[PDB]
């Protein structure tokens, strides 16, 4: 990246909004995050479709519950080679804290993680 | 001491047995929600207004409900957000780590954890 030109899909500032939104909880600047990837220039295919209905909204409360959709996301794979054994660690504790499914990688496991602390 | 007691319950329950057999029967089933079987005996020396028991006395028709009966087990009852939580958290009751949940919650649902 350099400020000549040749956008990019990450910079700097989209990069310390999700960060201090992420370490604050504050969803309204997880909001503003949202809103600030969605308003740049087309970059991708999928920043060229729109959406739209034919029925009546539905207020939110109507909506299944967070947990049934947070069960769904996945964590891809990330060889322990690559990255340090804390963030592995980490990934996997949060993941199978919140019910999903995390993943282990190419680098294998160390046999004393294969029981509950 | 324990046999005292276990004594007079044997006591009662026997004197329960001759008294009922005495009268013509031949088990509680029988005589439970019957009110045409007493009677009333006043004291006329007393000369006193004999006290109207009879509407201690009276006799409604049960219809096709026994009077006496009752469904088995304990009576049902709605289930609350609790029974979500349960089949979601099954890893918790069955490893024991750590949790976190979220939902939404409506005023209608009621006592929202306690079942676990």
């Amino acid at each position: 990246f350099r400020k000549s030109g040749d956008r990019h899909g990450w910079e700097g500032g989209v990069i310390h909004t999700l960060q201090q939104a992420v370490t604050n909880d504050s969803y309204t600047t997880f909001k503003k995050y949202s809103e600030q990837v969605n308003k740049r220039p087309p970059m991708q295919l999928r920043d060229l479709l729109e959406l739209r209905s034919t029925k009546a909204p539905v207020p939110v409360d109507e909506v299944e519950s967070i947990t049934a959709i947070r069960k769904r996301f996945i964590t891809p794979g990330m060889s322990m080679g690559a990255l340090s054994p804390e963030a592995h660690g980490t990934l996997n504790v949060a993941m199978n804290r919140i019910g999903a499914k995390s993943d282990s990688g190419e680098g294998g496991e160390d046999p004393a993680r294969f029981r509950p602390d | 001491t324990p046999e005292k007691v276990v004594n007079l319950f044997t006591f009662l329950a026997e004197e329960v047995r001759e008294i009922l057999a005495g009268l013509g029967f031949r088990s509680l089933n029988e005589v439970i929600g019957r009110t045409d079987l007493l009677h009333q005996v006043s004291r006329g020396a007393e000369h006193l207004d004999d006290l109207d028991l009879n509407p201690r006395l009276a006799q409604v028709d049960p219809g096709e409900n026994a009077r006496y009966c009752t469904l088995q087990g304990r009576n049902e009852v709605p289930d609350t957000l609790d029974a979500r939580i349960v089949a979601d958290a099954r890893p918790l009751f069955e490893e024991g780590e750590k949790m976190q949940l979220a939902y939404n919650a409506r005023n209608t649902q009621r006592a929202i954890g306690t079942r676990l």
